[PDB]
């Protein structure tokens, strides 16, 4: 759930 | 500790030391990376570790860093970017993690640095794993540990940089 | 850490804010972040936000000018309180129960800037260490979260 993709 | 991160009195120690910190932790390859405020002088940048330096040419060649997902990721948040197929989108990024593939570099994840004076950087970190659930599952055990990592490479290493 | 991504509002997001740092052992928090006017939530005690801003002690506050050339956090101790100003000025803080607490940095990815002040209510400052220390990796998740979520929310 830490993964980000701005 | 971290705290000889903070000791170091060098670049080429310095560098010694992050990679060992990595190295221990299980990555298998790094960069650390950071430009002063308002940079895009990639070609400057403060880099250590152990990324292919054919990659890390190829990657300038071919101009990357306006391709790669994980560099206008990092433009953006502080928040940690994992490198999923899913963000490489348009057929341009698909091939360039093809790319990086050929170079070894399948799993891992990138953390965003945003310095006290504006630098900017990123620290990006690969796995060697059987498979990407394998990976997610180690990189997800020591993430707290990698999230306090970056801001402490980043405070020394601005400050042995700049 | 999502519900707090996930917030609709400030209202709702200080509230989850706010708890979470209940949750970690933190009585009074105070979150802070100027644009590249503050977006300002928390629950520090309103009289002592006056006194400050009144007195003018963000010229005088160590944590404020650590803030601005540093991204590790700061823990309130009587070494950073130097100065004779820094000293009345801790005395103050006392007056209005900021005793035992650390102060993390923020430097958002657009140039924001800000800080995450989190209180700890603790018998004496060895403590009030060991209760910071023993929740600090998950304040440093935190802090980076509540830095991306609230400068999206506030600006
Ligand atoms: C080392 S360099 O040649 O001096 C250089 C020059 C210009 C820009 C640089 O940033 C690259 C850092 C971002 C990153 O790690 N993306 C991952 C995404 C994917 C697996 C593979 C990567 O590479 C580095
Ligand atoms: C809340 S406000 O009135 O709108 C306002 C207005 C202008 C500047 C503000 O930043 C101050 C935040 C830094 C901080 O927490 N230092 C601690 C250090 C020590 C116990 C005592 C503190 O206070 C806050």
């Amino acid at each position: 759930a830490h993964h980000h993709h701005a | 500790g971290f705290l000889e991160l903070e000791r170091s009195s060098g670049k080429l120690e310095w560098s010694a030391i992050l990679q060992k910190m990595a190295s221990d932790l299980g990555f298998s390859k790094i960069l650390f990376g950071l430009l002063p405020k308002d940079s895009q002088d990639y070609e400057n940048a403060f880099i250590v570790g152990n990324y292919p330096a054919a990659w890390r040419e190829h990657y300038d060649r071919a101009g990357y860093a306006r391709v790669d997902p994980v560099v206008s990721h990092c433009t953006q948040s502080v928040l940690p970017i994992f490198w999923e197929p899913s963000i490489f989108q348009t057929r341009k990024q698909h091939e360039f993690f093809e790319e990086a593939s050929a170079a070894g570099l399948v799993y891992g994840l990138t953390m965003p640095l945003h310095g006290a004076r504006g630098e900017l950087g990123w620290l990006s970190l690969s796995v060697e794993a059987e498979n990407r659930a394998e990976a997610n599952r180690f990189m997800e055990s020591v993430l707290p540990t990698l999230w306090m990592l970056k801001d402490y490479a980043l405070q020394s290493g601005a400050g042995l940089a700049f």
